[PDB]
């Protein structure tokens, strides 16, 4: 029951806007500290802005000061970052958390954290192809931007199976693919489930 | 170390009553900023009365929300940490700045919140 | 108004070692998490103090002055993470760089033919090892290590078109470099 789901991401021109939406279940935000924290790829942890979202207490970093604005509806129990005037600094994978208080009030931490979502500055357009005895694989291509998720009979079971990263086209566009059992090739029909949240390209092949 | 400094200040039918000062005031406090944080392993809490105390008048700064009244914070005490702030720390405390015309009636003006970190890491100083 | 540095950013030791991640005006408000690339981190420890109930005790984070340390007491395969130290309070968030955390094993390599679907538009195209016509132009992914493997996997992708329909019908690995680069039929 306890969930903090961020939402509200993807593509931008520069210069644009967005708006991250940040619903939580389990607990009431206005008790405690929502933070925003954003992690470029290839990156680390970069520090963005927070809210105690009661007293409508609005904190912000040096990079985004000017630029984001925090806010937060505790009626619907949401916290919410507007995000506007972006650059390639700012796009990357943006995570919203909860810091809870000590029994003083430095707070202990920041406690819960949500699988973020990543947002893409770029001017770029956004459509993947999905293709195919070694010894004792779905491969997807021309797709733009990240992420894609890579799956196989719905998650039913892929143990020991690894997944590459966007192999990174000079052109621009991405590829990609995923992968054992040996003795045991027409026991079921294998197929792998590949979405593309961009370019809604999401058929099992 | 690092001074804390605490400004109180007021100019006085009851004609001293409610004295209209608010230059209650904190050793920069940058208030979006946040609060005052302790990043020296010493602090000292100073109470300044810049209020004209007039012999009909004084003030105090007991806090009934919390554990210590300042300048017990001087006293070598167990802390990790500590910001002070005039805006209210959520899970902390508070300390109300009464001001007495005289004896005979009171009333608070600001109030002083503290935040608070775990443990014994950091003793205040009463230098 | 101060900034947290942390060092090495990158720690690749063994089983059982003990990995010492410190970072560096100050005071008991600190706190040690970990993360999984392109996954969500855990808070491990907070103010440098007691862990979060359920976190293993193997972590242990404590200070001496203006220095703060992370230690792990007997290293685990699931321990490879990102490990990040936070430095504020419940309003200020700061980082760091940021550090990156071995029995060698053997690979078997597959490589599959291009598909006949990936035909018509013109154009045509490694398991679990620990170690690290020639072009690197057919490009090559990496994956990170993994969790009780602690291998990691590669891939051969041939950046090739219709253009070289029939030019070449004929594996690159550093003891025997196998070749089993196959041929059409
Ligand atoms: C409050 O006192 C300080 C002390 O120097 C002074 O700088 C400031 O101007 C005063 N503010 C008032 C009187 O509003
Ligand atoms: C807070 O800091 C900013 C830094 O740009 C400064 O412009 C502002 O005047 C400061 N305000 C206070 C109340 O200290």
């Amino acid at each position: 029951e306890v969930q903090l789901v961020e939402s509200g991401g993807g593509l931008v021109q520069p210069g644009g806007s967005l708006r991250l939406s940040c619903a939580a279940s389990g607990f009431n935000i206005s008790s405690s500290y929502i933070h925003w924290v954003r992690q470029a790829p290839g990156k680390g942890l970069e520090w963005v802005a927070s809210i105690y979202s009661s007293y409508g207490y609005t904190y912000y970093a040096d990079s985004v000061k000017g630029r984001f604005t925090i806010s937060a509806d505790t009626s619907k129990n949401t916290a919410y970052l507007q995000m506007n005037s972006l650059r390639a600094e700012d796009t990357a994978v943006y995570y919203c958390a909860r810091w809870w208080i000590t029994f003083g009030g430095a707070g202990g931490g920041l406690d819960y954290w949500g699988q973020g979502t990543l947002v893409t500055v770029s001017s770029a357009s956004t459509g993947p192809s999905v293709f195919p005895s070694k010894s004792t694989g779905c491969l997807v291509k021309d797709y733009f931007p990240e992420p894609v998720t890579v799956s196989w009979n719905s998650g039913a079971l892929t143990s020991g199976v690894h997944t590459f990263p966007a192999v990174l086209q000079s052109s621009g566009l991405y590829s990609l693919s995923s992968v054992v059992p040996s003795s045991s090739l027409g026991t079921q029909t294998y197929i792998c489930n590949v979405n593309h949240k961009p370019s809604n390209t999401k058929v099992d092949k | 170390h690092t001074f804390i400094v605490l400004y109180v200040d007021f100019k006085p039918k009851c004609f001293n009553c409610y004295p209209a000062g608010v230059n209650i005031t904190l050793a920069n406090f940058n208030e979006t900023k946040g609060p005052l944080c302790v990043d020296t392993s010493h602090f000292t809490t100073k109470y300044v009365a810049v209020y004209a105390n007039v012999g009909r008048w004084s003030a105090s700064i007991n806090t009934g929300n919390c554990p210590f009244s300042f300048g017990k914070v001087n006293n070598f005490v167990k802390f990790g940490s500590v910001c002070f702030s005039l805006k209210d720390i959520p899970g902390g405390c508070a300390m109300p700045i009464v001001a007495n015309w005289a004896y005979s009636k009171y009333y608070t003006i600001g109030s002083l919140y503290v935040s608070w970190s775990d443990g014994d890491g950091i003793t205040g100083v009463p230098q | 108004d101060i900034q947290m540095t942390q060092s090495p950013s990158s720690l690749s030791a063994s089983v059982g070692d003990r990995v010492t991640i410190t970072c560096r005006s100050v005071s008991s408000a600190v706190a040690w998490y970990q993360q999984k690339p392109g996954k969500a981190p855990k808070l491990l420890i907070y103010s440098a103090s007691s862990l979060y109930s359920g976190v293993p005790s193997r972590f242990s984070g404590s200070r001496s002055g203006t220095d703060f340390t992370l230690t792990i007491s007997s290293l685990q395969p699931e321990d490879f993470a990102t490990y990040y130290c936070q430095q504020g309070y419940a309003w200020r968030n700061t980082f760091g760089q940021g550090t990156k955390v071995r029995t060698v094993a053997a690979p078997s390599v597959f490589i599959f033919p291009p598909s006949d679907s990936q035909l018509k538009s013109g154009t045509a195209s490694l398991n679990n090892f620990y170690p690290r016509a020639l072009q690197g132009n057919s490009q090559e992914s990496v994956t990170e290590q993994d969790s009780k493997d602690s291998t990691y996997s590669l891939s051969s992708t041939l950046t090739l078109s219709k253009a070289d329909y029939e030019k070449h019908k004929v594996c690159e690995v550093t003891s025997s470099p196998v070749t089993k680069s196959f041929n059409r039929g």
